[PDB]
């Protein structure tokens, strides 16, 4: 709005909140008091209804004060970015390439590959009088179209698009709007991740670092993989089907891995979740009964997810009074949305304050969040045990606050993004000490206490003590063990100070083993091998003591799934049966990650 | 048939173009061509002459090498294994999608 006027920065007793009388946005881009997630009043973003006040990135005071985003390069590493889009192409900088054609011209070719066009305007779009208005409007963009359908995802281009190349090392902020779904285990020790590992790593903790974001997954309920889609059926507990530390990458620290958060001000119905999610971002639904993400589209009404072909409720599409042209879209959403929400808060702070470590961002980004949806519940798995005691236990924690005082949820990591509020404590931020990883300490388990027994009465629990005084930012897992019916396995973690964290909720999407004996008649997943989880619960608390791995078998009954065949339709039902057998806990490692106060 | 790459189970020597099925509710997966060597540079150049391979990149101490047409990668995977060099069969395809 343009009688939204600059303020100095200075004004005593700004309020700087939510719910602020100084709160608006200055521009005079046409759909940007559409876009909620900027500023969220109430308004619909062209679906039926609108959300929730307040419910947004709150970084109007960012606005209105000139941060954002000069001098910050980011790379969006996705299907491709319409790098001539008139609401994008001034905040293009060189080095973009297309991965598929060996071109600078990362554009795409199919009408529905808009993703990344879409995920780059919430960083970027241009401050101007179309369109709409970017988070940081000022920085700059390159795309990497590593998700072409015609992509084969090769590790050069990996390495090229993520900072390993002359044209993408100089980028501060990495948007990765991608995951990967899976429905057996995986290692993260493979060489082509430790290399990937290896290069974030360079890159995050070099001067002017680089910040890599993270999409958690879309799957709370559904997730498709190979031309499948697979959800529970059933009146199950409303444990995610997919848990954000399932996907090996999602655990390698360098990711800050993010949710997504609705204009209602709770978890979009579709979001991943897990120990391993830092914050909440705004991402939305659909953009049809309610608001998803106002953006850039592939330009024209021929191309993208505004195109003549493929109408939608939304009503900013096929609509010549507003968007002629079609340029712009009104259904982006997803975790792929809350990472350039992200990307865009990152961006922000990083022009306010040039100087401090993607740590630092970190710190500020976590201390500053809102703790959203403060009374959501934890989600209970009840069973019967050998024994016939009856049990009722936590499967997925709501809010806790750890015993350095900083509340966390699986659902939300440390909260909704705040950028004003970050920015208050960045202006009094002193810098983290030296990141100190220290060594992974392998607990081979043997004997009577290894047994996983089904339907335990308590945890097979092993133990390990970290001898180093060190303040907590993150720790990571390594876990083998046997067992016939993956998703059966609660997995926590407890710290000296006694805090808890679900490392792995039960009833997620490791189906595989049941998938294989369906389809092949055989089983090749014996378990996990050196599976890989992360936990941001234990932030700011000392790492020594002893640390306690729980696993636990919570169920024997039966539980189907529904696949569905994409191409053919055909529905199938997957049956879950009930491990035969006790399991076995293999071994386990630790990992701290933190610092030395 | 069944056939063992990187340590795991798939469905189908293994050479360039090579299609493989990790059961049906994965991606399709190709051999790319390329293997993945952990080794310093010197030391992959050297793996690579001497194993009728191309040294093309490498990053945070592992190589990409690019097997010749013709190249059975999995005989060249066994024997490096067997000198005591880690080294991955690359297999393509759509594994990170867009969310
Ligand atoms: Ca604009
Ligand atoms: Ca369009
Ligand atoms: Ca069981």
């Amino acid at each position: 709005n343009e009688g939204c006027a600059p303020l100095t920065g200075k004004e005593s007793g700004m309020d700087i909140g939510r719910s602020s009388t100084e709160r608006c946005l200055p521009g005079a881009n046409p759909l940007q008091d559409q876009q909620w997630y900027l500023l969220n009043s109430g308004q619909d973003g062209f679906s039926a209804r609108g959300g929730i006040a307040g419910n947004d990135l709150n970084l109007w005071w960012a606005h209105r004060t000139g941060v954002l985003g000069q001098g910050v390069n980011v790379a969006v590493v996705d299907d491709g970015l319409a790098i001539a889009h008139p609401d994008l192409a001034d905040n293009v900088r060189p080095g973009s390439k297309n991965v598929v054609t060996g071109s600078d011209d990362p554009t795409p070719t199919d009408p529905d590959t808009a993703h990344g066009t879409s995920v780059s305007g919430i960083i970027a779009a241009v401050d101007n009088a179309i369109g709409t208005k970017g988070i940081a409007p000022r920085a700059q963009l390159q795309g990497f179209n590593l998700l072409d359908d015609n992509s084969q995802q090769l590790q050069k281009d990996w390495l090229y698009a993520l900072g390993d190349s002359n044209a993408s090392r100089d980028n501060r902020v990495f948007n990765q709007s991608y995951g990967m779904s899976v429905v057996d285990p995986r290692s993260a020790n493979s060489l082509d991740q430790s290399q990937l590992d290896r290069l974030f790593e360079q890159q995050t903790l070099k001067a002017q670092g680089a910040a890599y974001i993270k999409a958690a997954g879309n799957g709370f309920n559904k997730i498709a993989a190979g031309g499948y889609v697979l959800n529970r059926t059933g009146n199950g507990p409303k444990l995610p089907f997919e848990n954000s530390n399932l996907d090996p990458s999602n655990s390698n620290f360098w990711n800050l891995v993010v949710s997504a958060l609705n204009a209602d001000g709770v978890r979009s119905s579709y979001s991943s979740v897990g120990s391993n999610i830092f914050l909440s971002a705004t991402g939305g639904e659909y953009g049809t009964d309610t608001p998803a993400m106002v953006t850039t589209d592939l330009p024209g009404c021929d191309m993208g997810y505004n195109r003549t072909d493929d109408p939608s409720t939304n009503r900013l599409h096929g609509n010549s009074q507003l968007d002629a042209s079609c340029d712009y879209n009104g259904v982006m959403n997803g975790t792929a949305s809350a990472t350039p929400s992200t990307s865009g808060a990152m961006a922000l702070l990083m022009s306010a304050y040039p100087d401090l470590s993607v740590r630092d961002l970190r710190d500020l980004l976590a201390r500053s969040a809102t703790r959203v949806d403060a009374k959501h519940q934890p989600v209970m798995v009840s069973y019967t045990s050998s024994t016939g005691k009856v049990r009722d236990v936590k499967g997925l924690e709501g809010w806790e606050r750890n015993a350095a005082g900083m509340w966390f949820s699986p659902t939300y990591g440390f909260g909704l993004i705040d950028v004003n509020k970050a920015l208050e404590l960045a202006a009094n931020h002193q810098p983290l000490p030296p990141l100190v990883q220290l060594p992974w300490q392998k607990i081979n388990v043997t004997g009577s206490a290894a047994a996983i027994a089904d339907v335990g009465n308590s945890p097979t629990s092993s133990t390990t003590r970290i001898a180093t005084p060190l303040t907590v930012e993150a720790v990571q897992v390594m876990v083998s063990l046997d067992h016939q019916r993956l998703p059966d396995l609660l997995i926590e973690l407890v710290s000296p100070a006694g805090t808890r964290s679900i490392l792995l909720s039960p009833f997620n999407s490791l189906v595989g083993q049941s998938l294989d004996q369906q389809q092949l008649g055989f089983v090749r997943t014996k378990g996990l091998r050196d599976m890989r989880m992360l936990s941001n619960k234990f932030y700011g608390e000392s790492a020594q003591g002893t640390w306690r791995l729980e696993v636990t078998d919570v169920a024997n009954g039966t539980r189907q799934v529904s696949l569905l065949n994409r191409e053919t339709r055909e529905r199938t039902t997957l049956t879950e049966r009930n491990n035969r057998q006790p399991g076995k806990l293999i071994s386990w490692s630790l990992r701290v990650l933190g610092h030395d106060a | 048939s069944t056939i063992e790459v990187n340590g795991q189970t798939y469905l189908i020597t293994l050479r360039r173009g090579d299609v493989l099925m990790q059961g049906a509710a994965s991606p399709e997966l190709t051999v790319s061509g390329t293997l993945l060597v952990e080794a310093d540079d010197a030391s992959a150049k050297a793996l690579a002459t001497r194993h009728g391979l191309n040294f093309k990149q490498s990053s945070g101490g592992i190589a990409l090498l690019e097997a010749k047409p013709g190249t059975d990668l999995n005989a060249i995977a066994t024997k490096l294994k067997s000198e005591g060099v880690n080294v991955q069969i690359e297999l393509s395809g759509a594994e990170q999608q867009p969310k």
